[PDB]
């Protein structure tokens, strides 16, 4: 048991007598109404360890006794963490009683060893036609979800959770790093309405880990690790294809930079921490495909100053395996989900990974869309009669494709009254291949709007006239 | 005050109990943090000597202060605490070396991470040996076939050369290196004993999954049996990423000093530079351009300069280096890229624009050069490649007259010819024949989109029945007049048959 | 996000700013000459 | 005929000028991002050096 | 007097002497090492403790190790016997041909020639390169600089200058390879052996080599230039000869100083450089001067980090040069080799009284038309070529032809492009550029002037593509 000797800002220094705790150890301050957890960051010498705080440091007196927990910050983990909101230190903040689980796990864990890593890229079928076709999600990969509000990002997150739960039988974890309290409450209630989290029975699919903006930088620096530990439990002790969400990774980088600055470490370029690459790697490398299961991370990304070459977005892209961008223009066009079919890219979009047929279909779809963009420019400048019959048929096929990318969502059934569809990858590939082959060129444009498999498209065409 | 002016050391001094503890050979950690551990004692420790901690981690004695020793920890600093006992190993930081590491995936320190057992090394080589001087070196003579048509044709890489693979993200920088690793299989299987090239791949800061998949690709192509994979991934501490290039460099120096030829792939030297910048900033050293230390150029120079070709006096061995530099938005004029360019003997630009358009590999033949590459190129490949380079340059210059139309057509045909698939390196004679077909104007008639199909069929045709001509080309090293006539006849016959 | 504003061509002081200034001056010199001629003709009355 | 040709050529020339301007815009945007990052790094280095030399 | 090593941090070693502190800039030999590790005293830290800069790697140094004071600065073998030999920083022959048996030794650190010893004679050193001879002519016995980024042509240009001048130079030559590729040094050594400028049999060699390369620690790279400069000083002063001093690269001296100053305990200057950035550079450079005893026609290659001429190291060195040649990456992108910038390279002898009225007029006209074209480049870039006036179109055409005609093949670059190197005389390039400015060749295509020598080659290339 140590004593506080320095309360400079959020940095608290504790001097121990008997045994100095190792770095990244959780120290619990005594005499406070709310738990104050200090994480050891340095060994300053003279039996003194410099710690960062996970809560406000007001009311701390030089000489307050601090107990060494004996391990890093350990959070309640298990199947009972689903449908609950917990902060970085693991305390429940949903006012629904204690989270009663069987085991706890330290947030700071080593990345899986070299042998435990999988050696085969595999596509995680999300059930969404646009994602599964043009920008497939690699199992155990990282996805950069571009776009903010007004493009249905939260609806996409809920639908991804529901699809992964229904198809692969794997749970999901949402770790909100620096998430607004108002937006956190809105997302919580929206998820409650969507049914992905249930307050009555144990059918919830999301474990929420919220680090609000009003918390100290140390808390937001470890909220991502807390959510990642929650996902790691499901990956290891249950062998599920977990889905981790980080909203967003840029605030994780910012929290890391603030924590490093508080410790008096000389900043790197554009005012970032020296350990930016190493901290990002230690966070991301735990998101991989082990032999027991896998963790797939869909991380929202905010690009500072709209500069993709800034150190934070560059370091984040160093770990990304695919990108999904929600364009407001597509949403205004009326296509939901608003995933941009052109700007979205996937590293595993290679014939050796997804197969020759899938690669050919996706490349053809993208080529037709680009040709449609060029012909739309021509139509904007010249008249629609200028283009040939081939150009007109390509325009019609591309319109059919871009309306086929739209898909009803189960999470949105209560609102729009349209039944949600979980389109398998084979059905998506077959439908888009048949559309490219000109098989359904006689069907009207609206026959493919907001449908699942192409059979539903032909049924809707039959319904029309 | 000072680091060793702490109250505990003062109490030990005044109490007189400074006799039981061995301060000559062991030491106790005063302060562990920021990746640098201050150790009190180790009075007989050496500069750069490797010291092992109580937990098991090993460290390098960087700063020998009058009262303490600054030790950089090759691992996570969590496992190191104040009061931990540090003991000398009596050796400058070295790495196990030899042919016993062929096929083994090791970390920065040489420890096996593939779970195939301990390394059976018998000799250890220092990771910071000075590069050979002027006299031991001789000019680059032997070719180093990579299997890539564009590389082996327009930017030839010699054996002992240092060629930089520079580009942006997802531009095929790693793919070129992997294909080069696979391409050497034909030489290693044979009994030439002078064309064998023992490859080495060093991963600095990249994902563990990527390294595992690369190892799987090498094993599936049966290329692991002659390559060494040194892995220092992102999860590994910054000192491991800093040290990883030097470990692989020593492993290649072993082959270099014993009359053998080796290839070392410093994948992502920019990530090594970032790790070293982190180490220096945590040491509170004055940053310079882009917050980098002032000795990053020395950091890369003392590494790449070790790759060289030795003369027959020193065994005649060699060590070819292919560093990889990641550039942001294609910024060639940046600190680390310009530092590495000032060190290497060439560069292979992989423009993201070409990669997006489908030109794989994305080599920018206009800006990619190889200073000492012309001498280390086979005569037949030189004969075809000179004309190919001239025609491509003329195509780039002009990109309605009949002459310029023909020039543009020939340039398009050659550009489509340079396109190559992945994980399928080509033999030197096969590339010679393919380039001969395009250069001698046997593809001007074909539609540009059919050139790849023509090559896919022509390779199969020649490699199946006309094996004698390819063998003659390989043995001679040049395309003779009789060889020229026979190749012309067969390519014309296949062109007629292709239709 | 980096954006721009109104009248930024002359602010840069490049080729286009000098070109615009010269064009305006040459046009308005002719206009001033015409106005002076008209004013002189009026003043003669 | 002359006015039709002139309008067509005006449209084509303005399109080419717009394309060239966009290319210059993206090049200068990359340069501006580099310069902004350099300025931030330089000022922070000055502040850190001043603090450390105290 | 013998001291004990107290601190070993990088290339900076701190030694405490019981008695007899060695003065600053004094060599100290470290006892107990298989090689010869010699430390150069830089500071007297007090408490009878000195701070030294090591000339070699500091690996294996133990605190308390005995180091013996030499009692004198670093001295190197100097004399006629150094010709045709390779030396390191401390004057150890690394050409494995035996010891350098010279009758005298010279201290590495010496004072620059005084004001009265300076010479003001100015001539023109015609180098056979169109851009250099026309716009920024070199002066015999004057400092010359070859600025440039990474891989723009500094090494190729300095090798071409060697091939043009040194082989035809009557006097001796000294090459100091500071922080460059070691394979380049080996290639230069073998080229000079083949060309006969270095002979391994009899004492007819004309060029002495000093090599401290990028593999060397920063302590070595900060003093090898001083070794080559000392050899050149001996050849200039004690023999009264005309000597060529080729240095490549001289920026590595400043970079090594920056590397060591962080450990020496100095508050960093701008861009993390040493505060003593101009003082040490001036001390090194002012020794490379033409005194009344002899002339040192020095050609120095100056690396430009990140292609930023405003960086302090390539910025403070402008004041130390008579003729400046600034290569540019943008020009090299267009294929114009050499990449000399005609609007950034300047010379001091570019004056009608020295270079002649016709030469000055031609050079000024070329510079004027190039500047006009560069000013017009923005409108051409945005609007198009068709928006210019007829005179503007003529100026653009002539300036583009001049840009093409500035390019010249090099003999050392023959193995690269396959074009035979051309060595134009001064009068021929003067006449060619005067004719181009006049307008006699306003009908030939632009490509007719690319990679050609005399204008006769341009006119004989124009009709080839008739
Ligand atoms: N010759 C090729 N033909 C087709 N695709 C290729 C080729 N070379 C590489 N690729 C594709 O490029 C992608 C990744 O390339 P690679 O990893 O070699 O590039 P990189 O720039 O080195 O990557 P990173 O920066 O992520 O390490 C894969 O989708 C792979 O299929
Ligand atoms: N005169 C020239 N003609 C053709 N190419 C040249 C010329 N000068 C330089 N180069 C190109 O530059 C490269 C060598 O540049 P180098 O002189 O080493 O620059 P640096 O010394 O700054 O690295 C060669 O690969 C060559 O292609
Ligand atoms: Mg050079």
């Amino acid at each position: 048991t140590g004593r506080i000797v320095a309360v400079i800002g959020a940095v608290v220094d504790v001097q121990f007598d008997e045994g100095l705790p190792p770095i990244l150890n959780a120290l619990e301050v005594q005499g406070r109404e709310t738990r104050l957890v200090l994480e050891v960051a340095q060994h300053l010498g003279e039996s003194t360890v410099r710690t960062i705080a996970m809560d406000g440091t007001e009311g701390l007196v030089r000489g307050q006794k601090v107990l060494d927990s004996g391990a890093p910050i350990k959070i309640p983990v298990g199947p009972e963490t689903l449908g609950r909101i917990m902060n970085v230190i693991g305390e429940p903040i949903d006012e629904r009683g204690p989270i009663k689980t069987k085991q706890f796990a330290a947030i700071h864990a080593e990345a899986p060893e070299f042998m435990e890593m999988s050696v085969e890229q595999e596509i995680l079928v999300t059930g969404i036609k646009v994602v599964d076709l043009l920008a497939p999600y690699a199992k155990g990969g990282k996805i950069g979800l571009f776009g903010g509000a007004g493009v249905g990002k939260t609806v996409l997150i809920m639908e991804l959770i529901n699809n992964v739960a229904k198809a692969h039988g794997g749970y999901s974890v949402f770790a909100g790093v620096g998430e607004r309290t108002r937006e956190g409450n809105d997302l919580y209630h929206e998820m409650i309405e969507s049914g992905v989290i249930n307050l009555k029975d144990a059918t919830s699919k999301v474990a929420l880990v919220y680090g609000q903006m009003n918390e100290p930088p140390g808390a937001r620096a470890r909220v991502a690790l807390t959510g990642l530990t929650v996902a790691e439990y499901f990956r290891d002790q249950e062998g599920q294809d977990v889905l981790l969400f980080i909203d967003n990774i840029f605030r994780f980088t910012q929290a890391g930079s603030e924590v490093s600055a508080l410790l008096g470490r000389i900043p790197s370029a554009v005012g970032y921490q020296p350990t930016l690459a190493t901290d990002m790697g230690t966070m991301q490398e735990r998101i991989t495909t082990t032999k027991k299961g896998s963790i797939t991370s869909v991380q929202a990304i905010y690009v500072p100053a709209d500069d993709l070459t800034d150190p934070a977005p560059a370091t984040t892209f160093a770990h990304l395996d695919a990108t999904t961008v929600l364009s407001r223009a597509i949403a205004e066009l009326g296509i939901y989900p608003a995933v941009d079919p052109l700007d979205s890219t996937s590293r595993i979009m290679d014939p050796n990974i997804v197969g020759s047929e899938h690669y050919d279909v996706a490349r053809g779809v993208q080529k037709i869309l680009q040709d449609y963009k060029s012909l739309q420019d021509i139509i904007a400048i010249l008249g629609m009669d200028e283009l040939s019959e081939e150009d007109k048929l390509t325009v019609s096929r591309a319109r059919k494709i871009q309306r086929f990318l739209s898909q009803p969502f189960q999470v949105a059934e209560v609102f729009t009254g349209h039944l949600g569809k979980l389109v398998p990858l084979k059905e998506t590939i077959k439908g888009f291949q048949q559309i490219l082959a000109g098989e359904y060129d006689h069907l009207p444009e609206q026959a493919f709007y907001m449908v699942g498999p192409i059979e539903e498209a032909v049924a809707k065409a039959d319904k029309l006239a | 005050t000072t680091t060793a002016e702490v109250s505990s050391i003062l109490e030990e001094r005044i109490l007189g109990a400074d006799t039981s503890v061995d301060l000559e050979e062991t030491g106790r950690v005063l302060s562990i943090g920021d990746g640098i551990a201050r150790v009190h004692g180790l009075r007989n420790v050496q500069a750069e000597e490797m010291v092992e901690f109580s937990s098991g981690l090993k460290g390098m004695s960087l700063n020998l202060e009058p009262d303490n020793v600054g030790v950089v920890v090759f691992g996570n600093d969590k496992l190191i605490k104040e009061g931990d006992i540090v003991k000398r190993t009596g050796a400058i930081v070295d790495v196990p070396v030899g042919e016993e590491l062929l096929g083994r995936v090791v970390d920065a320190l040489g420890n096996a991470i593939d779970g195939k057992g301990p390394i059976g090394s018998k000799t250890r080589r220092r990771v910071g040996l000075k590069a050979p001087g002027i006299i031991p070196r001789i000019s680059v003579r032997e070719p180093m076939q990579t299997g890539i048509k564009a590389v082996d044709s327009l930017v030839p890489i010699g054996r002992g050369q240092r060629e930089l693979i520079i580009g942006d993200r997802q531009t095929g920088k790693t793919s070129i290196a992997i294909d080069t690793i696979i391409n050497q299989k034909r030489f290693n299987d044979g009994t030439d004993e002078k064309k064998k090239l023992y490859c080495i791949y060093v991963a600095i800061g990249q994902k563990r999954s990527t390294v595992a998949q690369l190892v799987k690709r090498l094993t599936d192509a049966d290329a692991m049996k002659y390559t060494i994979v040194v892995s220092a991934t992102a999860s590994d501490a910054a000192p491991l990423q800093y040290l990883a290039p030097y470990s692989g460099c020593s492993m290649g120096e072993y082959f270099r000093d014993n009359g053998k030829h080796a290839l070392i792939i410093y994948d992502d030297l920019s990530k090594q530079a970032v790790a070293y910048r982190q180490m220096s900033l945590l040491l509170r050293r004055p940053p310079g351009r882009e917050a980098y230390p002032g000795d990053v150029f020395y950091l890369h120079s003392r590494l790449l300069e070790r790759a060289a070709k030795m003369n027959d006096a020193f065994g005649g061995g060699s060590l070819t280096a292919l560093p990889v530099i990641e550039t942001q938005a294609g910024d060639v004029s940046a600190y680390i890229p310009t530092n590495v360019i000032s060190i290497t003997d060439g560069q292979i630009f992989l423009e993201t624009e070409l990669f997006y358009k489908g030109i794989r590999p994305a080599i920018n033949v206009g800006l990619s050069v190889s200073r000492v590459g012309s001498a280390a190129q086979t005569r037949a490949m030189k004969q075809v490649a000179g004309t190919m380079k001239l025609e491509l340059a003329q195509y780039r210059e002009v990109a309605l007259d009949a002459a310029t139309q023909q020039l543009l057509s020939r340039g398009v045909r050659l550009t489509e010819l340079l396109k190559q698939g992945q994980y399928a390196p080509m033999a030197i004679e096969e590339q010679v024949a393919v380039i001969y077909a395009g250069v001698r104007g046997y593809l001007d008639k074909l539609e540009p989109s059919k050139i790849t199909k023509f090559e896919n069929a022509f390779l199969s045709h020649v490699i199946s029945q006309h094996q004698a001509l390819l063998g003659k080309i390989r043995a001679d090293g040049k395309i003779s007049e009789e060889t020229d006539a026979k190749l012309k006849e067969i390519v014309t016959n296949f062109l007629a048959g292709f239709e | 996000g980096v954006r721009s504003g109104a009248g930024a061509v002359r602010d840069a002081g490049g080729a286009f700013g000098k070109k615009e200034q010269a064009d305006e001056e040459r046009y308005f010199r002719a206009r001033a000459r015409e106005q002076l001629a008209a004013l002189k003709k009026h003043h003669e009355n | 005929e002359s006015t039709t040709s002139e309008q067509s050529a005006r449209m084509t020339a303005m399109d080419n000028a717009s394309k060239n301007a966009s290319e210059m815009i993206d090049k200068l945007t990359l340069t501006f991002n580099r310069t902004r990052q350099a300025v931030i790094t330089k000022e922070l280095i000055e502040i850190i050096s001043g603090a450390a030399a105290l």
